[PDB]
Order: C-alpha cells, then structure tokens, then sequence
C-alpha cells in the first residue's frame, strides 16, 4: 500500500553521448551506489561561450537513499567528465510500502 | 416482530444523519409491512432531509392517506409545497395543519407566509 | 494566472511495451480515474535476480487530484502486470487557476 | 559542492510541433526570460470536446529563479499559441552551489 | 444464489464495524431465507456488539432453536445473560456450553463468575 | 413507482464510492424487479469496482441473457475475461462488442491485447 | 466558570423582510438545526446590477457546532430563496462551561 | 496607525430590559470594569423549557482587557440577574496604536 | 459551498448622525474602497473628559480584502471626523467560495 | 530494532477481586478487543463515601492500538461492574520493531 | 466517555517497609494532597555505597493535580524518611470525562 | 527539588522464571547499564500460537538515560532468551534535582 516517504531523491543529469551514460549507470549500479537508473535521448540547446548551441544528449535520473546520496554526488562531481556536474535532486512525497522494504533492501 | 426491530434500526440510522441508509432500511420495512403510517412519515422526514422533494411529497399524501391525523406532517408537506413553489396546496395544508392544531405560531405564520408570496 | 496548489501529485510509472502503457492509461481516463496521461520511451536497465538486463520501456505519468489518488493507486496495483507495481508521486506548488478551474471541471 | 536550494522551478508545458516549442525557447533564452530550456518528443492521448483524441507532442521543460518566473509565466501565456496556457512548476530542494553562481549570473 | 451474495457482505461489513448495515444486510437476508442459522447466529454477534440485548438474545434463542449444537453461540447466550443479570439462564448455557465443549477455560470460569455472583 | 426511486438511490450511491451499500440497494431492487436490465448492468460496474470478479461475470451474462445489445457491457466483461486470465472469452467478447461500436479504439486495442497475450 | 471554546460558529445572513427572516429560524430551530437564532433591523445599501440601491434589510445570526455546520449550511444554500445564499461564519475563543454543557446538551 | 493586538476581548450578553442593561453598563464602567459598553434592541425567540418564545430583548458587548477579563466575568456570573449568565468572548486581531495607548491608560 | 477564507476584514466604527455614516459608506463604496457597508441605529455611554454621557449613534461594518484594508483605514482616519478614528478588525474564517469569486471580482 | 512509536496506550484499571480481573481480560483477548493483559495484587486505601476504608484489590494493564482503544474503552465502561468505570491510559515513546510488526499482526 | 487530559502525573516511590508506605498514602489522602493512592510488593536490588545489595521493597503511585503537585511533592521530600527522595511523575494522555469530573471535585 | 527532565526513559520488560529476571538485572547494573531495576511477581495470560495460556511471570521496569538506552536495548535483544525481546519505553516529565544529579553520577 501507498505510504509517505521522505528518503527518496531523483538525481537529474545529462551527458553528450550514451556512451558514458550507461557506463555512469552501470558504474553506479555494480558497486550499490545507484539502484534505480533510467537512460533518455534529449536535445539540449544551450548559451554557450556566449554562443546559442543545438545538441542531441541523454539524460540520467537517480533515485537512491539521502544517506548514500552524499557519497554518489561526490563520487559524480569528481567523475563527472564535465568540470562543473550536474546536480539536480527531487524528492516523491510517497510511494508504495513494497518499494520501501525492497529498496531499503536493495539500497 | 421483526419489521420494529428494522424500525428502530431506521431511527436510530436517522439520528445519525446518513439518510441513504435510513432509506434503504425503511424501504426493507416496508416491503415486509407497507402499512406503517409511521414508517411512510418517518421515511417522509428522510427524503425532506435529502431534499429530492417529488417522492418526499408522494410519501405524504400515503401517510395522510392511511392516517390524516397528522398536524406536523401536514406542516412538512406545506413547508415541501413551499420549497417547490406550490403555493395554493400549501395554503390548504397551513390551514388544515392549524385546524387540527391550533396553538402553533409556526402554522399560523406559514399561513402568512403563503399568502404574502402569492400575493407578490 | 499562476496560483498556489496543493491538490496535484505525479505519478510515475513504467512498462515494457507500448501497448500495455496506452491500454492502462487508456482505461484510466476512460473511465475518469485519470484525465491526464503522458507516454514516452525510454532505455531501462536493471539489476535483475542478481543480474544487470538493458531493456527498453515505456514511462508512464498521471497527475490527478489527491482525493482521486488512492482509487487510482489501488486500480493500479491490484490490475498493474507486475506484482510489484510502480508508485512514484510528485506534486507540484503551483499552476494557473485556469487549469485548476479545468481539472476541477474535468476530475 | 551540494546546497539547499529554494528559487528554482521547472515550469512543464508541451506544444503540438516541434518548431513551435524551439521558437518559445529560443525567444525565452535569446531575451534572458529562460536561461534553461529542454525538448522531448511526446504521445499525448486527451479527451478533447468529448472524445479521446491519440496526438505526438513536444515537451518544454523551463528552470528560472522565482523573481523572473511571473514576468515568464506572463509572457508565455499572452503569448501561448493555445489560449490554455500550460503552467506547472516544480521546484528542487537542493544543488551544486557552482550551479547557484552560474545561474544566478546567467539568469 | 444471490442470499450467499448478500451473506458475504454482511461479513465483509462486519469485519469494517459499520453494525447498522451489517443489521439491515441481515435483516434483508432472512426475508429471503429465515432459516439460514448462521445467518441468525451472525446477526446475534452484530446485536451484541451494538449492545442492544433483547433482541440479540432473542435472535440466540432462535438461532439455538434451529441448530442447538453450537457452543460459542451458548457462551455468546451465556454472557449476555450476564449482562442482563439474569444469573441461571447463564449458568445453565455454560453448563451446556461446557458439555459439547469441555476443553474451554472460558466456559470453565464463566460457569464460576455465574456461581460467585448468585452467590452474593 | 418505488423501484426506480431505489435504482436512483442506487446510482446517487455508487457516485459516491460506497459501493457495498448500493450492492444492498441493486439487491433489494431486484427482488422487487429481478427483471431490470440496466439495474443487473449496474450491480456489474458495482461488482467490478469492488473487485470481486465472479459474481460480476455472473451479473454480466445474465445482463446480456436480458439485453444482449450493449457493447460497453461486452468490453467490461471483456476486460474481466483479462482480469481472470481467461483470454478465450475476452476475444470473442471484444469481437462481439466492435461489431456492435466499431468506433471504440477501446476495443480493436483490447482485442490487440488478447492476441498479444494469448500469443505468449 | 470562562473555558476555551473552539466548536462555536456565528453564521451571518440577511433577507428582505422579516416575515422569511423568522420563518428559516423557525424551521432551523425546530428541527434542532439551530438552537440559538437572532434578528436584527438593518438598512442595506448595495451595488445591484452595477448600480447602487438603498433597502432596510434583516440580518440573522446562527451559532452552532461546527459538527452541525455543514448540514446547516447545506440546508440554507439549497433553501436560501437567493440562488447566492449568504455565508459568513465567526469562532468565539471562549465561553463560561455552562453554556458548553448547555448547548451540547441543546444541540 | 494599525497594529495587532491580542488582549481585547468581546463579552456578548442580553438581557430582558434596557434598564437593567443601562445599570450593568453604568456600574461596570463606573468602576472600571469595563471601559467599553453599547447597548442595541433585540429580539429574541428562544425554545423554553421545552416551548418556543419570542421575546425582545437587549444585547451588551463589552470590550476590556484580558487581565481584567476574569474578575469582569465573575462580578457579572455572581450578579447577573439569570442564574445561567450570558457568557461570549471575541478578540480582535488588530487595532490602531492610539487606541492601544489610550484603552491601556483607560482600563 | 462553503470554503476557508483568510482575506477578509470586518471594520467596526461609529459615528454620532446616520448623515456622515451614510456618507462615509457612499464614498466608500463608490470608489471601490469598500463594496460591502453596514449601518445600524445604536446608542453609546462613555466617559466623556472624566464624565459619564449618553448618546445614540449609528455603527458602521466594513468588509473588505486584507490588500486594500490599508488603503481604506488610512483613508479613514485622515478623513474621520473626530481626531480619534474608530479602528476595529474582525476576520471571518470561512466562506461561500460564491462570495469568494464575487467579492474578489467586486472589490 | 528498537523504534519510536505512538500507537500504543496502555489502560490502568483495578478491580476488587481476582475472579472478575481474569474474567474480563479473558473476554477482552478472546474477543481480540485486548491482545496484551497483565494481572498484579495491590492494597487500596480510598476515601469512600466521606471515610477511608482498606482493601486489597487486583490492577489491570491493557495495552492496545488507539483505533481499538475505543471500542475496548466502551466495552469497560458499559461492562465495568463499578458504574464509575477506571480509565487511565499511558502511551510508550518507542518500542522494538519486532513488536510493531507482531501487535499489528496479533491487534 | 474518554476526553483528553493534561492536569494528571503518577509519583512513582518506594520505602522499605509496607509500614510508613500505607502510612504515608494516609497521611495524604486524609489531608488531601493525594486523593488516590496505591502500594505495591516489590523487590530492590541496587548498588549501594559501591556495593550490591538485595532487598524487598514496597512501590507507592500517587496521582494527582498538577496545581496540587508541588505541595505534594515538597511535604514528600521534606517528610521523606531518605534524605534523597523518589520523585518520578508519569503524565496520562486522556481519561474518562467520568473521572474529570469526581477527581477535580476530590481533588 | 524537583525540575523538569527529558533524559530519562522506563524500559518494561518481562520472563517467566525470578531467576533469569534477577540475573538480566545484575548484569546490567554490575556493568553499569542499568543503574536502576525492579522486579514483580505478575500473572500473564496470552494468546501463544493461535491459543489461550495462563502463566505467571516476573515483570521488570529500567530506567536509564537516553544515551545508555540504545547499547541496553542492543545488549537484551542480543542476550534476551526469547527471540522477541520486550521492549517498552516511557519518559517521566519530571523529577527532583538531587536524582537528576545522582543518576547523572551513577549511570
């Protein structure tokens, strides 16, 4: 059943290629430092260098525990290929008591 | 024996305000006895409550048909005719309700009010 | 104009293939448990029983009114395909009141 | 490194082509209206005037301070192209405090 | 068919405390079947937990007249008695209550509140 | 005259979601009318949101028995077909119900599902 | 002796004339929907239809259970013989205990 | 100008007779019980020992401080001719600072 | 229905000739600074410069929204006749949402 | 693991003799209205009637969740031989997580 | 029926011998300063002067008003025969309105 | 004299037989865990494993601070025989100043 939940943080990054996506993921996942990642194909058009730019990236999402999410995004922003990472975090009011158990389990 | 058992259920479901419930207990009731002038009045209160006048008004005239000796429903029945606009069978029901009860100034000031309204 | 809410959450949910995704949400507003449903395509890579699977999926999110949550949320989890059903809720601060007017109409 | 954070908000709105929701962001960035803007190809599924209609659409996904998201909400609505402007906003708890300069000094 | 329908919402709704319904289930039950003794047994349990007790021993009495080999029912019967007062009506149910189950610590020490409580 | 102020009850009852007492109220107004064709599809819908699926399969062919002309009737029993895992029954329901509304995507996509499902 | 009182409401309302003014008091304190009930003379002055009128008035005043509140309410909204049933209500902070037991025994 | 305010009370109280009235009044503000007394004509129809009366009566708002509150409360329950003294007490949020200084100096 | 409120204001004054309450209203009202105006006949006893006097005025109710509250009392009291205007708040905690539309659409 | 709690109460309650002490918490368990009973043997010296008598009596601790409280609290006091039934409940801060689970299981 | 409370503590203490334990209760209840009273058969071990030590012991629970309370407890620590006296006060949350009413009256 | 204190908590906790009571007491207290433990004689009655049992058993009552509370859990739910340790904390509000300091000495 639903319960309220306050542990859960959804990381929201972005990488120019798939590539280093899924290594960034599977990374994260092998050694339990993310459980739960997701992989999109997005275009980013962004100001560069004072400069419009048109790009294709991939974004990630992260969702782990607030007590392991210090030690994921330091372990990103030192590895993060891009010298100023991303670093957006949301957190789900609730969810199922089942995904509680499990991810407390899995996390 | 057991339709006042269901009965009383109805009542005590009525002071508790859920009227749907109250009307499915007093429409068993009456399947078992269709007889009860308490019961029709009683489940005339029910629809007043609810507000779905048509069959409220119905109930009434079934209760005053098997008991016609029922002052306060006939000042229900005439507050009902208020609510819908029916001024004239009200009058009749004011003035009936205070034939059989007098000393009521609710009768009596129903009576006004009806007659001030089809005044206008 | 904008105005404060509190009534909306989503949720976010996702299933291997496009059909199940439209049917679910096409049942859902159907029969008014939710008026508004977003699909997209997504890249899911998982642990699975003790192993990492790529995979790709299908997301799934429904924002509704939290009066109408827990009917859609059960709806969910007893009829969604895994028994382990998805239930990720977010909510949002703000939106137009014309929206909120709408919702209201149309919720 | 990671800092709470309180004036940012993801506004969502989606727009039926894609020329269209690049116009709004390029008009939005090129002024400093929306300094971050994102595209998404989108299925939208909708009960229009009755019926349920099956449509692709392109997500926006606007982030800007507080103080500048009246004088965009604003914009956008005189200026949506439907006269149901889209308004949701979401706003994250918490990032890199190297985001809150640069964004502080691009926005 | 549809009483056994109508039988599983009575329990359903008993299992979620709403007794009133539970009662108007029951009692809509019986018009189709007045010879279900489970039936009347439940309705016993849902009169008892609502507290009104004449009707709920009524409803034992013919529960037991129908099937007599119930013993949590005779236990049921006997602490109601208790609650009424009524002493040797009570003491007779737990004897025979003892007597179809004897291996009951509840029954044994009903039987002796009954024989302490006579005996003041 | 009363039945259809029951079957309204029923109906102003199930929008509001207890869907336990409206079960009541279909039950009772079809003892008095086992006939009714859209009181037997109602207690459908009712049987299907509460979740119990046999008893809704039950309601269903007897609603169909009486009135075999109802396609969304044929898509909800379609969709507890799926609900049950029987697939069979669910194809020819979902064939039976895009021959009466062809304009249903509802349908020709349920009817995509069971060939999907029973393919696996 | 003076206690804290938080189920106390005062519900305002105004009629035409006093004839209807007494009549809902009546009715509202008959059927115990209203133990306590007032009348006032009072001249209103309005802008109707975009246009200022001056009319002596009567105003009611209910004090009620906030249990007892919404069927009230609901009672005069759908009796209320303007289609726009007046609707203020006002919490009393304390009162002497004997009206306490009084009026939970009255209401 | 405006200021909040948190120790003025309101004491609602009716009584049959506007002498009667005019003496509480007089003797409460002779000796500095209460500063601020009004008196208005009312009437009242109430349900009595069973039966409905209508009746015309008169009703005193006093306003005082709360320190005071309590001996005013006890002078009028031990002299209030009706052995069930009326009892009503209203705060104001706010008032304007030359009434805070001038009540203060005056109560 | 009924609905909570928070931006209303109830202003209670006084004034000695029903002439200047009614002016006072009409100016009120006819340049929207108060849509909503009150007057009863009542009579006062104060304590006049350290003497006792009885008199009969007339009160004056205003409602109105917290935002144009300052702009009205300020008005006020520059235009109150007497150098000591009367300044008394009162906020209703609820409301029909019919008067909620209307009075913001009206004031 | 221990953890904090506030779902648990715990009923004081004393009766003269052992005989009805075990007869009621019998009832209570069996019944489920009382999963947790215990038992002791005290001496009671009270002021009865205007004199102080001795008397040894026998005390009741009953634990249970507060949504079971009430019914088991009106059980007591329409059962409670003394028309002055014993009510005094006591909430425990934090318990193991072992007995969460088991008293919700078994309650 | 149960009403919430916060004017009742438990004094938990313990003396050697049942002797000054029924002497002490006495001493109370016929003053007044404890109007409930209860004793116990217990068994201390403690370390004593660095050393263990076994003995049997007698438990006293006092309860009373908060307002009463410090009389109590200085009479106690003054007429306590250890110089270190046992002070341990325990709160219930909520009671029977049955025991609200006859304690404050034999309190 | 007695002062306000929040630092203390009382575990409840009980086994069958006197002996392993007295030897899970003088574990604790000889090593410094529990300075303070009490034991009764009590009869417990229960549901074990879908049946009714009577039983006599031997209650113990710990109070110790909040600091020591959690390795005195650990260390019983470790060494206590059954697989499901008691495990009950209630928090007196107050107590003398010499206990506060004496505990603070002794535990």
């Amino acid at each position: 059943s639903l319960i309220e939940t306050a542990d859960l943080r959804l990381l929201l990054t972005t990488v120019p290629t798939e590539t280093e996506a899924l290594y960034l993921a599977l990374a994260a996942v092998e050694k339990g430092l993310a459980a739960e990642v997701l992989i999109t194909p997005v275009t980013r058009v962004r100001r560069e260098n004072g400069k419009l730019v048109v790009e294709d990236v991939y974004r990630l999402s992260f969702k782990t525990t607030r007590e392991r999410l210090d030690a994921l995004v330091a372990w990103l922003q030192r590895r993060h290929p891009l010298a100023l990472p991303e670093c957006l975090v949301l957190t789900p009011i609730a969810s199922s008591v089942a995904y509680r158990d499990w991810l407390r389990s899995s996390l | 024996n057991l339709a006042e058992k269901m009965y009383k259920a109805g009542q005590i479901e009525f002071a508790k305000g859920n009227y749907e419930t109250a009307i499915i207990a007093y429409t068993l009731a009456l399947l078992k006895d269709p007889n009860n002038a308490e019961a029709w009045y009683n489940l005339g209160e029910a629809y007043l409550a609810l507000g779905n006048y048509e069959e409220a008004i119905e109930a009434y005239q079934k209760a005053l048909e098997l008991d016609p000796n029922n002052a306060e429903a006939w000042y229900n029945l005439g507050e009902a005719y208020l609510a819908l606009g029916d001024y004239d069978n009200a009058i009749e029901a004011f003035t009936k309700a205070l034939e059989l009860d007098p000393n009521n100034k609710t009768a009596k000031a129903g009576l006004k009010l009806a007659k001030e309204k089809k005044a206008l």
